[PDB]
């Protein structure tokens, strides 16, 4: 049955359009239901854009009546929002959607996963990627703590994962921080002394918006 | 518009607690209520539809009442995993509108912080640059101060600081605190230090290293 999946660019000029692209698979937007468009905005308040049917019918919310256009292709099961005229408060997380046309049958609404688009008229910029070792003076515990600083990157977001994924307990990453149209954020794991540095620690850090990847392995310091 | 309005805005509460959330409407929207989820970090997901009816996948545990203008969300057993926002969505009538939230936080044990100090990387300080954080780590409750000091002297300014969300393993918080200075003005100074006042102790828990060590 149903899957829902979000793609479009991740950072858009203000006054530009802003496009997004709902793939469908396994039900044909054709048959029945609606497909919808909404958003969360930072603060996580969330809006409802629009939809159109399945019969080709939109319906959009009048709070953005002259700047939105939902539009579809059958012939490869998707829909489209457009956004005109942007501004830096259409920054937001978007999410298409099913939803049921008709009252009976009972419908249940059904979200896709979501995609940032961040508004803003600063440029793309990778991070720099520094590692966190103690000083070598530090004390040694049963569990020592390392990180990673991913610093001067934008726009969001940023994941990190350390050694590929295979470090899952223990690790935690903070939310990033904007400071002049930069972000940062550190990243935490936290093993046995026991086993760094003869067990090597790498954390891995991927920027989607700037195509980036970067490993930087954690050394002890001398 | 119709107006939805949850409450209340914040709660906590005990593991295996029965826990319950209301959500109402400017006007009768005749049960075409949804209820959704959205775990700390993560996307929307709908719990209910039609107000009471349960989605597949999601446990016994849930469930939904109400009719007319006055809806809830009842938990019973909360489990780790409940923790993050909920939400209440009207499709009864155009445009469709949302709750602004409920935030499910989870009440547990209180726990001192894991504090740790680094200095800058040379590869920071080649770039002109110097950070020295700290991570004030699994502590609860929320609540916590953190200090630097740079040669003794308290700093306020060029420090920025994070909270992760309740982990939903422990329910504990972290926190980072990155003190950002020019290499120039790192290099001027000795010792750098990281106090976390919590409630757990009277006395704040310090840690520091020296450029001279």
């Amino acid at each position: 049955e149903v899957q829902l999946q979000e793609s479009g660019p991740g950072l858009v000029k203000p006054s530009q359009s802003l496009s997004l692209t709902c793939t469908v698979t396994g039900y044909s937007i054709t048959s029945d239901y609606a497909w919808n468009w909404i958003r969360q905005f930072p603060g996580n308040k969330l809006e409802w854009m629009g939809y159109i049917s399945y019969s080709g019918t939109t319906s959009y919310n009048p709070s953005l009546k002259s700047r939105i256009s939902i539009t579809r292709d059958t012939s490869k099961n998707q829909f489209f929002l457009q956004l005109n005229s942007v501004t830096t408060e259409d920054t937001a997380t978007y999410y298409c959607g099913r939803t049921g046309v008709y009252r009976y049958p009972e419908r249940a609404p059904y979200w896709g996963q979501g995609t940032l688009v961040t508004v803003s008229a600063a440029k793309t910029t990778p991070p720099s990627v520094y590692p966190l070792a103690p000083g070598s003076a530090a004390q040694t515990n049963s569990m020592v703590t390392l990180g990673c600083l991913v610093k001067g990157y934008f726009p969001e977001p940023v994941t990190v994962t350390w050694n590929s994924g295979s470090l899952s307990s223990g690790v935690h990453t903070f939310p990033a921080v904007l400071q002049s149209d930069l972000y940062t954020l550190s990243s935490s794991v936290t093993v046995p002394s026991s086993t760094w540095p003869s067990e090597t620690v790498t954390c891995n850090v991927a920027h989607p918006a700037s195509s980036t990847k970067v490993d930087k392995k954690i050394v002890p310091r001398d | 518009q119709i107006v939805m309005t949850q409450s209340p805005f914040s709660m906590y509460a005990t593991l295996g607690e029965r826990v319950t959330i209301t959500c109402k409407a400017s006007q009768d929207i005749y049960s075409y209520l949804s209820w959704l989820q959205q775990k700390p970090g993560k996307s929307l997901k709908t719990l209910i539809y039609r107000a009471n009816r349960l989605i597949t996948g999601v446990p016994s545990r849930f469930s939904g009442s109400g009719s007319g203008q006055d809806y809830s969300l009842t938990i019973s057993s909360l489990e780790y995993e409940d923790m993050g926002i909920y939400y209440c969505l009207q499709y009864d009538e155009f445009p469709y509108t949302f709750g602004g939230g409920t935030k499910l936080e989870m009440k547990r044990a209180d726990a001192a912080p894991t504090v740790s100090i680094f200095p800058p990387s040379s590869e920071q300080l080649t770039s002109g640059g110097a950070s020295v954080v700290c991570f004030l780590n699994n502590f609860y409750p929320k609540d916590i101060n953190v200090k630097w000091k740079i040669d003794g002297s308290e700093r306020q300014n060029g420090v920025l600081n994070s909270w992760t969300d309740q982990d939903s393993k422990d329910s504990t918080y972290s926190m980072s605190s990155t003190l950002t200075l020019t290499k120039d003005e790192y290099e001027r100074h000795n010792s750098y230090t990281c106090e976390a006042t919590h409630k757990t102790s009277t006395s704040p828990i310090v840690k520091s290293f020296n450029r001279n060590e």
